[PDB]
Protein backbone atom coordinates (compact mmCIF):
# COMPACT_ATOMS: atom_id res chain seq x y z
CA UNK A 1 0.00 0.00 0.00
CA UNK A 2 1.69 2.81 -1.88
CA UNK A 3 2.72 3.36 -5.39
CA UNK A 4 1.24 4.97 -8.17
CA UNK A 5 0.75 8.99 -7.31
CA UNK A 6 -2.87 9.72 -5.69
CA UNK A 7 -3.65 13.38 -5.36
CA UNK A 8 -4.23 14.78 -1.45
CA UNK B 1 -12.45 -7.19 -30.41
CA UNK B 2 -11.01 -4.62 -28.65
CA UNK B 3 -12.02 -3.16 -24.75
CA UNK B 4 -11.83 0.31 -23.38
CA UNK B 5 -11.84 3.66 -25.26
CA UNK B 6 -11.41 1.98 -28.30
CA UNK B 7 -14.26 -1.03 -28.15
CA UNK B 8 -16.96 1.29 -26.45
CA UNK B 9 -15.54 1.20 -22.86
CA UNK B 10 -16.09 -2.70 -23.42
CA UNK B 11 -14.36 -4.52 -20.17
CA UNK B 12 -12.37 -7.55 -20.32
CA UNK B 13 -13.63 -10.99 -18.82
CA UNK B 14 -11.93 -12.10 -15.04
CA UNK B 15 -10.66 -8.76 -14.50
CA UNK B 16 -7.85 -8.82 -16.85
CA UNK B 17 -6.30 -5.53 -17.96
CA UNK B 18 -7.52 -3.79 -21.20
CA UNK B 19 -4.15 -2.10 -22.32
CA UNK B 20 -3.97 1.85 -23.75
CA UNK B 21 -3.94 -0.15 -26.82
CA UNK B 22 -7.61 -1.95 -26.68
CA UNK B 23 -6.42 -5.52 -26.23
CA UNK B 24 -6.81 -7.98 -23.09
CA UNK B 25 -4.44 -9.11 -21.20
CA UNK B 26 -2.14 -9.54 -18.27
CA UNK B 27 1.55 -8.27 -17.24
CA UNK B 28 2.99 -4.80 -17.78
CA UNK B 29 2.08 -4.21 -20.95
CA UNK B 30 -1.65 -4.61 -20.44
CA UNK B 31 -1.80 -3.77 -16.71
CA UNK B 32 1.10 -0.80 -16.44
CA UNK B 33 0.43 2.32 -17.75
CA UNK B 34 -2.36 3.18 -19.97
CA UNK B 35 -4.76 0.72 -18.34
CA UNK B 36 -8.32 1.51 -18.78
CA UNK B 37 -10.37 -1.06 -16.96
CA UNK B 38 -9.69 -4.44 -15.34
CA UNK B 39 -6.96 -5.15 -12.95
CA UNK B 40 -4.84 -1.91 -13.33
CA UNK B 41 -2.14 -0.92 -11.43
CA UNK B 42 -3.05 2.25 -11.10
CA UNK B 43 -6.61 2.01 -9.40
CA UNK B 44 -9.35 4.83 -10.93
CA UNK B 45 -10.81 7.26 -8.54
CA UNK B 46 -14.70 6.92 -7.67
CA UNK B 47 -16.99 8.14 -5.15
CA UNK B 48 -17.57 11.74 -4.04
CA UNK B 49 -13.81 12.28 -4.22
CA UNK B 50 -14.39 11.89 -8.04
CA UNK B 51 -17.47 13.67 -8.58
CA UNK B 52 -19.61 10.46 -8.78
CA UNK B 53 -17.68 8.31 -10.76
CA UNK B 54 -18.10 4.26 -10.44
CA UNK B 55 -15.38 1.66 -10.89
CA UNK B 56 -15.07 -0.39 -13.98
CA UNK B 57 -15.60 -4.15 -13.98
CA UNK B 58 -18.02 -4.24 -10.48
CA UNK B 59 -15.33 -3.09 -8.33
CA UNK B 60 -15.98 -1.06 -5.32
CA UNK B 61 -15.32 2.57 -4.32
CA UNK B 62 -13.70 2.51 -0.69
CA UNK B 63 -14.56 5.70 1.82
CA UNK B 64 -11.03 7.09 0.19
CA UNK B 65 -12.34 7.10 -3.24
CA UNK B 66 -10.21 3.81 -4.87
CA UNK B 67 -11.44 1.17 -7.02
CA UNK B 68 -10.73 -2.35 -5.60
CA UNK B 69 -12.00 -5.52 -4.00
CA UNK B 70 -11.60 -6.70 -0.31
CA UNK B 71 -12.49 -5.75 3.30
CA UNK B 72 -10.70 -2.09 2.15
CA UNK B 73 -12.55 -1.24 -0.26
CA UNK B 74 -16.08 -3.07 -0.05
CA UNK B 75 -16.25 -2.77 3.81
CA UNK B 76 -16.45 0.61 6.05
CA UNK B 77 -17.69 3.42 4.17
CA UNK B 78 -17.82 1.89 0.83
CA UNK B 79 -19.04 4.33 -1.62
CA UNK B 80 -20.14 2.16 -4.09
CA UNK B 81 -20.42 -1.91 -6.00
CA UNK B 82 -20.91 -4.48 -3.88
CA UNK B 83 -20.60 -2.91 -0.63
CA UNK B 84 -20.80 -5.04 2.04
CA UNK B 85 -23.67 -3.27 3.89
CA UNK B 86 -27.13 -3.58 2.04
CA UNK B 87 -27.14 -0.46 -0.01
CA UNK B 88 -30.89 1.35 -0.19
CA UNK B 89 -33.19 2.55 -2.96
CA UNK B 90 -35.84 3.90 -4.10
CA UNK B 91 -38.86 4.67 -1.92
CA UNK B 92 -36.58 3.32 0.94
CA UNK B 93 -34.38 6.18 0.68
CA UNK B 94 -36.72 8.32 -1.19
CA UNK B 95 -36.35 7.69 -4.76
CA UNK B 96 -32.45 7.00 -5.10
CA UNK B 97 -31.58 4.99 -7.80
CA UNK B 98 -28.69 2.17 -7.32
CA UNK B 99 -25.82 2.56 -9.15
CA UNK B 100 -24.43 0.65 -12.62
CA UNK B 101 -28.58 -0.50 -13.31
CA UNK B 102 -28.48 -2.58 -10.43
CA UNK B 103 -32.09 -3.62 -9.37
CA UNK B 104 -33.91 -1.85 -7.10
CA UNK B 105 -36.00 -4.40 -4.91
CA UNK B 106 -39.71 -3.94 -3.62
CA UNK B 107 -38.24 -4.01 -0.46
CA UNK B 108 -35.47 -1.22 -1.13
CA UNK B 109 -32.68 -2.55 -1.49
CA UNK B 110 -29.78 -2.76 -4.21
CA UNK B 111 -28.62 -6.24 -6.38
CA UNK B 112 -29.25 -8.23 -9.20
CA UNK B 113 -31.10 -11.23 -10.01
CA UNK B 114 -35.12 -12.46 -9.53
CA UNK B 115 -35.05 -11.55 -6.04
CA UNK B 116 -34.33 -7.93 -6.49
CA UNK B 117 -35.36 -7.15 -10.58
CA UNK B 118 -38.31 -9.50 -10.58
CA UNK B 119 -41.87 -9.17 -8.94
CA UNK B 120 -41.99 -5.44 -7.36
CA UNK B 121 -38.58 -4.07 -8.92
CA UNK B 122 -38.78 -0.65 -8.63
CA UNK B 123 -35.95 0.45 -10.96
CA UNK B 124 -32.71 -0.76 -12.86
CA UNK B 125 -32.82 -3.43 -15.05
CA UNK B 126 -35.99 -5.10 -13.43
CA UNK B 127 -37.08 -7.84 -15.24
CA UNK B 128 -40.59 -6.88 -15.62
CA UNK B 129 -40.32 -5.02 -18.39
CA UNK B 130 -43.71 -2.71 -17.48
CA UNK B 131 -44.98 -0.87 -20.53
CA UNK B 132 -44.38 2.64 -20.44
CA UNK B 133 -45.49 5.31 -23.52
CA UNK B 134 -48.76 6.91 -24.43
CA UNK B 135 -50.29 2.77 -24.09
CA UNK B 136 -49.54 2.71 -20.71
CA UNK B 137 -50.79 6.54 -19.71
CA UNK B 138 -47.81 8.20 -20.57
CA UNK B 139 -45.29 6.48 -18.15
CA UNK B 140 -41.42 6.92 -18.25
CA UNK B 141 -39.16 4.37 -17.42
CA UNK B 142 -36.71 4.98 -14.97
CA UNK B 143 -32.91 5.76 -15.08
CA UNK B 144 -33.73 7.85 -18.36
CA UNK B 145 -34.15 4.65 -20.48
CA UNK B 146 -35.76 4.74 -23.48
CA UNK B 147 -39.42 4.17 -24.34
CA UNK B 148 -39.73 2.47 -27.73
CA UNK B 149 -42.39 2.56 -29.72
CA UNK B 150 -44.22 -0.70 -29.05
CA UNK B 151 -44.28 0.75 -24.78
CA UNK B 152 -41.15 -0.98 -23.77
CA UNK B 153 -37.97 0.40 -21.98
CA UNK B 154 -34.76 -0.46 -22.88
CA UNK B 155 -31.62 1.28 -24.31
CA UNK B 156 -30.73 0.94 -27.91
CA UNK B 157 -31.76 1.86 -31.42
CA UNK B 158 -34.66 -0.39 -31.56
CA UNK B 159 -35.65 1.35 -28.05
CA UNK B 160 -33.70 4.91 -28.30
CA UNK B 161 -34.27 5.52 -32.44
CA UNK B 162 -37.30 5.91 -34.76
CA UNK B 163 -40.34 6.42 -32.48
CA UNK B 164 -38.85 6.80 -29.10
CA UNK B 165 -41.41 8.05 -27.27
CA UNK B 166 -39.66 9.28 -23.62
CA UNK B 167 -36.78 8.70 -22.07
CA UNK B 168 -32.67 9.54 -23.73
CA UNK B 169 -34.03 9.05 -27.23
CA UNK B 170 -31.97 9.71 -29.92
CA UNK B 171 -31.63 13.48 -31.54
CA UNK C 1 -17.47 -3.38 -29.78
CA UNK C 2 -18.70 -6.46 -29.63
CA UNK C 3 -19.32 -8.77 -26.55
CA UNK C 4 -19.68 -11.89 -25.56
CA UNK C 5 -18.82 -15.20 -28.33
CA UNK C 6 -18.89 -12.12 -30.94
CA UNK C 7 -16.75 -10.13 -28.93
CA UNK C 8 -14.07 -12.77 -27.04
CA UNK C 9 -16.24 -13.13 -24.14
CA UNK C 10 -15.76 -9.09 -23.29
CA UNK C 11 -18.48 -7.36 -20.75
CA UNK C 12 -20.49 -4.52 -21.18
CA UNK C 13 -19.83 -1.48 -19.08
CA UNK C 14 -22.52 -1.08 -16.21
CA UNK C 15 -23.97 -4.36 -16.26
CA UNK C 16 -25.40 -3.70 -19.65
CA UNK C 17 -26.67 -6.87 -20.86
CA UNK C 18 -24.70 -8.54 -24.29
CA UNK C 19 -27.63 -9.83 -26.66
CA UNK C 20 -27.87 -13.13 -28.72
CA UNK C 21 -25.74 -10.47 -31.10
CA UNK C 22 -23.08 -9.43 -29.18
CA UNK C 23 -24.22 -6.10 -28.91
CA UNK C 24 -24.73 -3.94 -25.27
CA UNK C 25 -27.71 -3.10 -24.38
CA UNK C 26 -30.90 -2.72 -22.24
CA UNK C 27 -34.50 -4.58 -22.36
CA UNK C 28 -36.05 -7.48 -23.35
CA UNK C 29 -33.84 -7.64 -26.46
CA UNK C 30 -30.49 -7.48 -24.87
CA UNK C 31 -31.08 -9.61 -21.37
CA UNK C 32 -34.59 -11.69 -22.36
CA UNK C 33 -33.38 -15.03 -24.68
CA UNK C 34 -29.85 -15.50 -25.35
CA UNK C 35 -28.65 -12.96 -23.13
CA UNK C 36 -24.91 -13.73 -22.52
CA UNK C 37 -23.46 -11.57 -20.20
CA UNK C 38 -24.65 -8.21 -17.61
CA UNK C 39 -27.68 -7.82 -16.08
CA UNK C 40 -29.44 -11.05 -17.54
CA UNK C 41 -32.72 -11.87 -16.98
CA UNK C 42 -32.30 -15.23 -16.16
CA UNK C 43 -29.42 -15.61 -13.95
CA UNK C 44 -26.21 -18.02 -14.95
CA UNK C 45 -25.38 -20.59 -13.05
CA UNK C 46 -22.32 -20.78 -11.09
CA UNK C 47 -20.02 -22.31 -8.54
CA UNK C 48 -20.32 -26.33 -7.60
CA UNK C 49 -24.26 -26.56 -9.20
CA UNK C 50 -22.68 -25.74 -12.90
CA UNK C 51 -19.24 -27.78 -11.57
CA UNK C 52 -17.10 -24.98 -10.89
CA UNK C 53 -18.31 -22.21 -13.42
CA UNK C 54 -17.46 -18.53 -12.72
CA UNK C 55 -20.03 -15.67 -13.15
CA UNK C 56 -19.48 -13.12 -15.41
CA UNK C 57 -19.16 -9.25 -14.50
CA UNK C 58 -17.32 -9.97 -11.57
CA UNK C 59 -21.41 -11.24 -9.76
CA UNK C 60 -21.33 -13.24 -6.60
CA UNK C 61 -22.30 -16.85 -6.92
CA UNK C 62 -25.09 -17.97 -4.53
CA UNK C 63 -25.27 -20.60 -2.16
CA UNK C 64 -27.85 -22.25 -4.73
CA UNK C 65 -25.48 -21.58 -7.98
CA UNK C 66 -27.11 -18.35 -9.31
CA UNK C 67 -25.56 -15.21 -9.95
CA UNK C 68 -26.02 -11.55 -9.05
CA UNK C 69 -25.48 -9.13 -6.50
CA UNK C 70 -26.78 -8.45 -2.86
CA UNK C 71 -27.20 -10.46 0.33
CA UNK C 72 -28.53 -13.46 -1.05
CA UNK C 73 -25.58 -14.09 -3.48
CA UNK C 74 -22.69 -12.22 -1.62
CA UNK C 75 -23.81 -13.20 1.75
CA UNK C 76 -23.71 -16.18 3.98
CA UNK C 77 -23.38 -19.04 1.36
CA UNK C 78 -21.56 -16.86 -0.96
CA UNK C 79 -19.64 -19.57 -3.10
CA UNK C 80 -17.39 -16.71 -5.42
CA UNK C 81 -17.16 -13.42 -6.71
CA UNK C 82 -16.58 -10.20 -4.17
CA UNK C 83 -18.14 -12.15 -1.17
CA UNK C 84 -18.94 -10.27 1.80
CA UNK C 85 -16.51 -12.72 4.11
CA UNK C 86 -13.23 -12.06 3.98
CA UNK C 87 -11.60 -14.37 1.34
CA UNK C 88 -7.88 -16.70 2.43
CA UNK C 89 -5.21 -17.14 0.29
CA UNK C 90 -1.56 -18.49 -0.43
CA UNK C 91 0.86 -19.49 2.19
CA UNK C 92 -1.53 -18.89 5.26
CA UNK C 93 -4.41 -21.12 3.51
CA UNK C 94 -2.67 -23.66 1.78
CA UNK C 95 -1.52 -22.23 -1.32
CA UNK C 96 -4.95 -21.54 -2.69
CA UNK C 97 -5.01 -18.95 -5.22
CA UNK C 98 -7.26 -16.09 -5.85
CA UNK C 99 -10.33 -16.24 -8.34
CA UNK C 100 -10.95 -14.29 -11.17
CA UNK C 101 -7.11 -12.83 -10.92
CA UNK C 102 -7.57 -11.29 -7.98
CA UNK C 103 -4.32 -10.24 -5.77
CA UNK C 104 -3.14 -12.43 -2.56
CA UNK C 105 -2.20 -10.34 -0.39
CA UNK C 106 1.29 -9.92 1.45
CA UNK C 107 -1.02 -11.12 4.48
CA UNK C 108 -3.11 -13.77 2.57
CA UNK C 109 -6.24 -11.68 1.78
CA UNK C 110 -7.70 -11.57 -1.84
CA UNK C 111 -8.59 -8.46 -3.48
CA UNK C 112 -7.44 -5.28 -5.76
CA UNK C 113 -6.01 -2.37 -4.89
CA UNK C 114 -2.50 -1.72 -3.98
CA UNK C 115 -2.49 -2.90 -0.21
CA UNK C 116 -3.17 -6.47 -2.44
CA UNK C 117 -0.99 -6.27 -5.59
CA UNK C 118 1.78 -4.11 -4.25
CA UNK C 119 5.19 -5.20 -2.24
CA UNK C 120 4.40 -9.00 -1.13
CA UNK C 121 1.25 -10.18 -2.77
CA UNK C 122 1.84 -13.51 -3.34
CA UNK C 123 -0.24 -14.53 -6.71
CA UNK C 124 -2.75 -13.06 -9.02
CA UNK C 125 -2.21 -9.73 -10.50
CA UNK C 126 0.76 -8.64 -9.17
CA UNK C 127 1.97 -4.77 -9.19
CA UNK C 128 5.01 -6.08 -8.12
CA UNK C 129 6.24 -7.80 -11.68
CA UNK C 130 8.91 -10.49 -11.04
CA UNK C 131 10.90 -12.10 -13.01
CA UNK C 132 10.19 -15.64 -14.12
CA UNK C 133 12.54 -18.65 -16.22
CA UNK C 134 15.88 -18.40 -17.30
CA UNK C 135 17.50 -15.30 -15.89
CA UNK C 136 15.91 -16.33 -12.68
CA UNK C 137 16.24 -19.55 -11.86
CA UNK C 138 13.70 -21.74 -13.25
CA UNK C 139 10.87 -19.62 -11.34
CA UNK C 140 7.47 -20.10 -12.99
CA UNK C 141 4.78 -18.45 -12.52
CA UNK C 142 1.71 -18.18 -10.16
CA UNK C 143 -1.69 -18.39 -12.08
CA UNK C 144 -0.20 -20.45 -14.77
CA UNK C 145 0.23 -17.07 -16.13
CA UNK C 146 2.79 -17.40 -19.64
CA UNK C 147 6.71 -16.42 -18.81
CA UNK C 148 7.53 -14.45 -21.57
CA UNK C 149 10.98 -13.81 -23.70
CA UNK C 150 12.05 -11.65 -20.61
CA UNK C 151 11.39 -14.15 -18.20
CA UNK C 152 8.06 -11.53 -16.98
CA UNK C 153 4.85 -12.95 -16.15
CA UNK C 154 1.36 -12.33 -17.76
CA UNK C 155 -1.10 -13.44 -20.74
CA UNK C 156 -1.03 -12.19 -24.30
CA UNK C 157 0.33 -12.75 -27.61
CA UNK C 158 3.65 -11.49 -26.00
CA UNK C 159 3.75 -14.11 -23.26
CA UNK C 160 1.94 -16.64 -24.18
CA UNK C 161 3.64 -16.90 -27.58
CA UNK C 162 6.90 -17.08 -29.29
CA UNK C 163 10.13 -17.95 -26.63
CA UNK C 164 7.07 -18.69 -23.70
CA UNK C 165 9.09 -20.31 -21.22
CA UNK C 166 7.25 -21.57 -18.78
CA UNK C 167 2.60 -22.33 -18.12
CA UNK C 168 0.35 -21.53 -20.38
CA UNK C 169 1.65 -21.24 -23.58
CA UNK C 170 0.32 -21.21 -26.98
CA UNK C 171 1.78 -24.44 -28.01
Amino acid sequence: DTYAATPR
Amino acid sequence: QRCGEQGSNMECPNNLCCSQYGYCGMGGDYCGKGCQNGACWTSKRCGSQAGGATCTNNQCCSQYGYCGFGAEYCGAGCQGGPCRADIKCGSQAGGKLCPNNLCCSQWGFCGLGSEFCGGGCQSGACSTDKPCGKDAGGRVCTNNYCCSKWGSCGIGPGYCGAGCQSGGCDG
